[PDB]
């Protein structure tokens, strides 16, 4: 290979792997934060669904 | 052949034949010998030699590194532009390596020339080098085998602290 060839290769590399562990220090963030906060789409674990609530007149008024 | 300013050599000074005796001496026939018999058969060779190479020359060049951005100048843990500054300081780091190689050159080459009076004669030589291997020294002793332009530039950083600290205190 010409040095030239190798280095922009490097460089090239050297750029892919950089993101890829950026990527991977944000992504441990985000799941701690998620984790503590409960406010993003992971960490949801479930309450109950609403839509089985029966809400017609009873038998009973006081309720 | 080279460039007698980065090798140099004083203008030699080699003293007249005065024979006082009447023996022939053999060395003067030996250089004749040596002169006919060795040195027009290799001198033959050599020219038929460089006349095949006038036949097809060509040519090879010394390549140029353009100067990037050094290690000051790169952002913290910005591997593109501290790559190419790494790569300037192992390229420079070498080159200060074949300088301190050129100065030792010059150094053994007067020690053997002047011979029996060295001691006198070589004092600029061994000036060069002491000054070429103090530089040396402070730029690039002590880093390690895993040596990089940021060792190096905190070896200076602490040299220049030490440098500044005792500019304050004599003032």
């Amino acid at each position: 290979d010409a040095p030239e060839k190798n280095y922009e290769r490097t460089m090239a590399i050297l750029q892919i792997e950089s993101e890829k562990a950026e990527l991977r220090l944000k992504e441990l963030e985000v799941r701690r934060l998620m984790r503590a906060k409960g406010d993003g789409p992971w960490f949801q674990y479930p309450t109950i669904d609403k839509a089985l609530i029966d809400h017609s007149p009873k038998a009973t008024p006081d309720n | 052949s080279w460039d007698k300013d980065v090798y140099p050599e004083p203008p030699r000074r080699t003293p007249a034949p005065s024979p006082q005796t009447s023996l022939p001496n053999p060395i003067t026939y030996l250089t004749k010998a040596f002169d006919l018999l060795v040195d027009r058969p290799v001198t033959l060779v050599r020219e038929f030699i460089e006349r095949q190479h006038a036949k097809n020359k060509y040519y090879y060049y010394h390549r140029e590194f353009r100067r990037v951005p050094d290690i000051t100048e790169c952002h913290e843990k910005d591997v593109l532009c501290m790559f190419e500054a790494e790569m300037q300081w192992k390229r420079d780091y070498k080159v200060d390596q074949e300088i301190v190689n050129i100065i030792q050159e010059r150094l053994k080459a007067c020690q053997q020339r002047e011979g029996e009076s060295h001691r006198q004669n070589c004092a600029k030589e061994l000036q060069q080098f002491t000054q070429v291997v103090k530089a040396y020294q402070d730029r690039y002793h002590d880093l390690g085998a895993h040596y990089s332009a940021r060792k190096c530039l905190a070896k200076q950083k602490q040299r220049m602290l030490a440098e500044r600290k005792a500019t304050k205190e004599a003032a």
